[PDB]
């Protein structure tokens, strides 16, 4: 667990969503970046409450499953076969999903991940991600991503996330991560316009 | 409203529903080829 | 009933005519559904008089030119109060008569006892009572019938416009809500609302006339026609064309 | 005698002459579905069914059907449609549902209801389908 | 392969189900076939 | 389309049948059906 | 459910139960009016 | 049942030629001269208006 | 002159207006295709179900035919195998199955 | 993702001779110096419109510390074959976070009946041998104290098999024919 901070950066001007992604990224590699793999983010959702379910693809076998302020389950993927066999039980929702798919660039222990939350089929806006791997302390080591942000993100930079909530030496968690992706897949379906 | 033993409709004789299966060769309809009953004539019959 | 499967629905084809199994697609059955059928794309003397029933009441029936469908009704009807077998001592004729007239209740056309008894050989009286005797039978029960039932062919029969039957149907409904007419039978009260109407209209149709129409005494139209007659204004629709004005309607 | 393919009582057709409607037509064919209640129990009624209320049904699509089981006009139907939904009471209700021919796939043309020479309730729908020369 | 006795009908065989299948119509009115009716009679008649 | 020949699956022409397979009754060509050793018919539209 | 008469061609709703005949017409053939449903056709 | 929009020929645009077709008749052109005035030199135009049959005026005689 | 190529033809054709009858014979209302397609009850045999599938009559001249061309499991495939194939259990010693 | 079947075999062993099937095994079981483990298992319910409740089985390790709980979906019987001599279920294994009761519940499953069961776990090749006496637990929440549901202890025998292929039964009974002598495990229908 590294403590992790995601942002959705508007593409601006008349750039278009992919135009805006491929210079981001042309920026991240001028950082001396190099290109350790592709991540893929893909999460469903169900109306029941609400329950969601993403998995990142940095973690191979997880599958997270978070109930909003409810606790979250890091479980195996034969959790998504559980899910699939309750499905006539459980409930689906209409076309609900929500994936981020872009490069991921390492730059010194600083990993950025920068991806175009695609709605189905149609993409619309972009999520920054950038963890550190070797600090395992949360809250304050909010100065950090804060200036690395400004050294690459420069505008639209994050004014931290709640994730980190009230002070204390709580460890980061991957569930933390995902709520951050919950939140901010929430505000893609519902941005509009 | 069910099959009854010694009547015309005699599940031994093959299959009554398609879902079903006739108590002789255990048998589906398409499977099944159906059996023969027999009637005891009190009186003997000429053969047309 | 997939091996595989347990308790498994199996879905119908019409391609093949299979059930197969909707999860793993196996073919239970080879061509056991039927698609052609499943898809629709010396006498005994008591069926004897059945049938004979049946033509008596289709005879019946086409005499006052009533729907197939009424006849129908009134052959399952006969069919249940036969094999019920309480009227076994009333006359298969008697029968038949009052099921026509139950059909033609629960169907909403009723038809008058004196209606029926015009195209049956048995008398009203005779046939009142098989009505009873089959509603007991069949523990059924038919609908009070009302004014506006008989309007439309009391006066298709008398030749009277649109609107005067409207007329006559909205003087009658009135009148019962008014409860001018207590105790009358709709007949009669149906009756005098379409003397009033034809008398207010420019087709007059004489007393006489109206009676053999509807089956109902000119004594009994002039009794329900002087009870209705105070309030004609009041009965009559407000966007009538009077062909003769209301107050100078016949007194009587 | 242009390429052989008007050979033997053959024709070969202008295609920009059949698409500026050369020779174009329309084939309606009426379907006409009575509801009898003949029968001490064995009544039909035309409304559309639901997958667990009838005895039986089928893996095709009901939704074109509305509240009085019959198809609007101006619906394209193809094969596996179904255009009128009838019930008969089973002596549940199993389905006497109509549908259509598998190769034909046109749009219902007009739909009618009344009552035949029996006083049964019946529907004429009137399918109509574009043959273009070809 | 053929005695004269067994031309006289003492026992006669009853068709299986499929040789004389059940048919559905008006709904599930199990209507049965012409040899269903007519070994309905025989039995009637042997019965008696 | 709607007429099959049965291909039995031979190391010769494995790839292609399960390329067909994959293909299906929707997009032709494809196929319909596959027949196991044990003789029974799987229906691939039903079962994608 | 809108039926229109076939004579005085008048919208009128039915339900299920209730017998097909015109409100004010009489008249008893009615047509269904066109469906909301919006059908698309290439101009060939 | 209406004139159609283009000779099924060559193309043509044909369907705005029938009301004129019928007022220079009413002029009293004969059917050529008519054509002719009209523009339509090809015969496989002319044949639209010689051979075309209104019958959409008779179907508007029907109440909607 | 020649579509393809606009060569002038060599032959002058005849051509004029002429009038022309569309049939209702249409290829759509008349082809028809049966693949293993469902069975009547008694027969086993092909019906055409919910389609066109109704099957070909495989008739006497037909099997003439091919006795002729002395395809022999054609034929019995024609005749028993695509019809409605049935096998059945039956005793060496007495013919009657059971 | 292929389902896996779970072949199991049940049969109970009396206290008194529970030494001598514990030496018995040791000798027929790869050479691995037995378990000892010690679980705590709670079944949940889910009570939908559907008359069948789904039943999630959830295991926490008391004995093992830092070890995950496992949630397990166990399908109704598929035994058909005489032959085959087994009871076949569709099974899902999937190790869980430790915030999983709050989980269950809040997604609506209803916690019903809670068991500890203490025993000893041995292997041989694919089958798994699990001898344990379950303690019913009484008090609406806690471990600390148990009593004893029988003198006598379930032995059962699993495989959680890939379901490509078969003859896992006929090895489980060829096993199981060993132990028929000690202790007759045979495949107990659930109902009654
Ligand atoms: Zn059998
Ligand atoms: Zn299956
Ligand atoms: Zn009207
Ligand atoms: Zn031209
Ligand atoms: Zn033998």
């Amino acid at each position: 667990m590294g403590v992790t901070c995601v942002s959705q950066m508007p593409v601006a001007e008349g750039k278009s969503v992919q135009q805006t992604v491929e210079l981001l990224t042309r920026k991240l590699e001028m950082l001396g970046a190099e290109k350790q793999g592709t991540f893929c983010v893909d999460c469903e959702t169900y109306h029941t409450k609400l329950m969601y379910v993403m998995h990142n693809s940095e973690y191979p076998l997880s599958c997270f499953a978070l109930f909003e302020n409810g606790p979250c389950l890091i479980a195996d993927t034969n959790f998504d076969v559980l899910m699939v066999k309750l499905k006539g039980f459980f409930q689906s929702a209409k076309a609900s999903k929500i994936e981020t798919r872009g490069t991921r660039y390492q730059y010194c222990d600083f990993l950025v991940k920068v991806g175009t939350v695609t709605m189905g089929p149609s993409a619309r806006g972009i999520s920054v991600e950038v963890e550190y791997g070797p600090c395992v302390v949360a809250s304050d080591c909010w100065s950090l991503l804060l200036e690395f942000l400004q050294s690459f993100l420069g505008s639209h930079t994050p004014g931290a996330p709640a994730v980190f909530g009230n002070r204390h030496d709580a460890v980061y968690g991957p569930a933390d991560t995902m709520v951050q992706y919950m939140e901010l897949f929430n505000k893609i379906r519902k941005q509009q316009q | 409203g069910r099959p009854k033993l010694g009547g015309l409709m005699d599940p031994r004789q093959g299959v009554i529903e398609r879902t079903g299966r006739c108590q002789t060769c255990a048998g589906n309809m398409t499977e099944c080829p159906g059996h023969f009953g027999h009637i005891e004539l009190a009186k003997p019959v000429f053969h047309v | 009933t997939c091996p595989n499967h347990p308790d498994a629905i199996l879905v119908e084809d019409y391609r093949a005519g299979d059930m197969i199994c909707p999860e793993c697609g196996l073919v239970v059955g080879d061509r056991v559904i039927d698609v052609g059928s499943e898809w629709r794309t010396t006498m005994s003397s008591s069926d004897r008089a059945m049938m004979n029933a049946f033509k008596e009441i289709t005879t019946m029936a086409d005499r006052i030119n009533l729907p197939r469908n009424i006849v129908d009704r009134t052959n399952n009807l006969f069919k249940q109060v036969y094999e019920q077998k309480s009227l076994k001592g009333r006359a298969n004729d008697a029968i038949a008569s009052a099921c026509l007239y139950i059909a033609c209740r629960q169907e909403g056309v009723p038809r008058t006892f004196k209606e029926i008894c015009a195209v049956s050989r048995i008398s009203k009286k005779e046939i009142g009572r098989c009505f009873k005797l089959i509603l007991k039978a069949l523990e059924t029960s038919v609908d009070l019938i009302t004014t506006g039932d008989f309007m439309s062919r009391f006066c298709s029969n008398l030749c009277l416009p649109k609107q005067v039957q409207m007329a006559a149907t909205h003087i009658a409904r009135k009148a019962v809500e008014l409860d001018l007419v207590p105790g009358r039978s709709p007949i009669s009260v149906a009756a005098a609302a379409i003397y009033m109407a034809s008398q207010a209209s420019a087709e007059k149709r004489t007393q006489k006339e109206i009676g053999d129409i509807a089956g109902v005494a000119d004594v009994t139209i002039r009794q329900s026609y002087r009870l209705i007659y105070p309030r004609a204004p009041d009965l009559f629709p407000t966007d009538f064309k009077f062909d003769t004005p209301v107050d100078k309607l016949p007194q009587l | 005698s242009y390429t052989g393919y008007n050979q033997e009582d053959s024709v070969i057709m202008n295609r920009s002459a059949v698409d500026r409607g050369f020779f174009r037509s329309v084939f309606y064919r009426s379907y006409k579905e009575q509801e009898s209640k003949k029968g001490f129990d064995q009544e039909e009624v035309f409304e559309k069914p639901t997958r667990e209320t009838c005895q039986g049904m089928r893996h095709a699509i009901y939704d074109k059907l509305d509240d009085d089981g019959l198809i609007a006009p101006g619906v394209r139907v193809s094969g596996d449609d179904v255009i009128i939904g009838k019930t008969v009471t089973l002596p549940t209700k199993r389905d006497c549902s109509t549908f259509l021919r598998t190769s034909e796939t046109g749009i219902v043309d007009q739909v009618m209801v009344t009552l035949n020479q029996e006083g049964y309730k019946f529907c004429k729908i009137r399918v109509r389908s574009v043959r273009i020369p070809q | 392969y053929a005695r004269p006795e067994w031309m006289i009908v003492t026992v006669l065989p009853v068709p299986p189900l499929s040789v004389r299948p059940a048919v559905v119509m008006q709904g599930s009115a199990r209507n049965q076939d012409d040899l269903t009716h007519k070994l309905a009679d025989i039995v009637k008649i042997n019965n008696q | 389309a709607n007429m099959t020949f049965a291909e039995i699956v031979t190391p010769f022409n494995i790839d292609r049948l399960q390329e067909l397979v994959r293909r299906g009754n929707s997009q032709y060509p494809g196929a319909k059906y596959i027949i196991r050793d044990n003789g029974d018919r799987i229906d691939l539209r039903f079962h994608p | 459910m809108i039926y229109i008469c076939g004579e005085c061609h008048t919208e009128n709703e039915i339900k299920s139960r209730d017998p097909i005949r015109c409100r004010e017409c009489g008249y008893r053939i009615m047509y269904k009016k066109r469906t909301k449903r919006l059908v698309v056709f290439d101009a060939r | 049942m209406i004139i159609p929009v283009r000779c099924f020929t060559c193309g043509k645009i044909v369907g705005n030629k029938w009301e004129a077709y019928l007022g220079l008749l009413q002029a009293e052109y004969t059917e050529g001269d008519a054509l002719d005035a009209l523009g339509l030199k090809r015969y496989c135009c002319r044949r639209m208006l010689l051979a075309h049959v209104d019958l959409i005026e008779k179907l508007l005689n029907y109440a909607p | 002159y020649n579509g393809f190529t606009g060569r002038k033809i060599t032959s002058q054709i005849f051509i004029g207006p002429t009038y022309y009858q569309r049939l209702k014979h249409m290829v759509d209302d008349k082809i028809h295709s049966r693949a293993r397609g469902p069975i009547q009850i008694l027969n086993r045999q092909p019906m055409e179900g919910r389609s066109r599938d109704g099957g070909l009559r495989f008739g006497e001249m037909e099997r003439d035919c091919q006795i002729a061309h002395g395809a022999a499991q054609f034929l019995r495939e024609r005749l028993f195998e695509a019809s409605d194939p049935y096998q059945v259990h039956v005793c060496n010693l007495c013919g009657i199955m059971a | 993702t292929i389902n896996m079947m779970e072949y199991l075999l049940q049969g109970s062993v009396l206290d008194h001779s529970l030494e001598s099937l514990i030496h018995r095994l040791r000798g027929l079981c790869d050479n691995m110096e037995p378990e000892t483990f010690l679980d705590h298992e709670m079944v949940f319910l889910l009570k939908g419109q559907q008359a069948s409740p789904f039943v999630l089985r959830a295991r926490r390790s008391m004995d093992r510390a830092g070890a995950p709980w496992h949630l397990r979906y166990l399908g109704q019987p598929e035994m058909g074959d005489k032959n085959r001599h087994a009871l076949v279920r569709n099974c899902v294994d999937i190790a869980t976070s430790e915030n999983l009761t709050d989980f269950l519940m809040e997604m609506g499953f209803r916690m019903d009946h809670e068991f500890v069961a203490k025993g000893h776990l041995f292997r041989k090749g694919i089958m798994k041998i699990m001898v344990y006496k379950i303690f019913r637990i009484l008090v609406p929440g806690n471990t600390d104290s148990t009593e004893a549901l029988s003198l006598s202890y379930l032995v059962e025998l699993s495989v959680v098999a890939p379901a490509g292929q078969d003859m896992v039964s006929d090895d489980m009974k060829n096993f199981a024919e060993q132990l028929k002598p000690l202790v007759h495990l045979e495949k107990i229908d659930p109902k009654r």
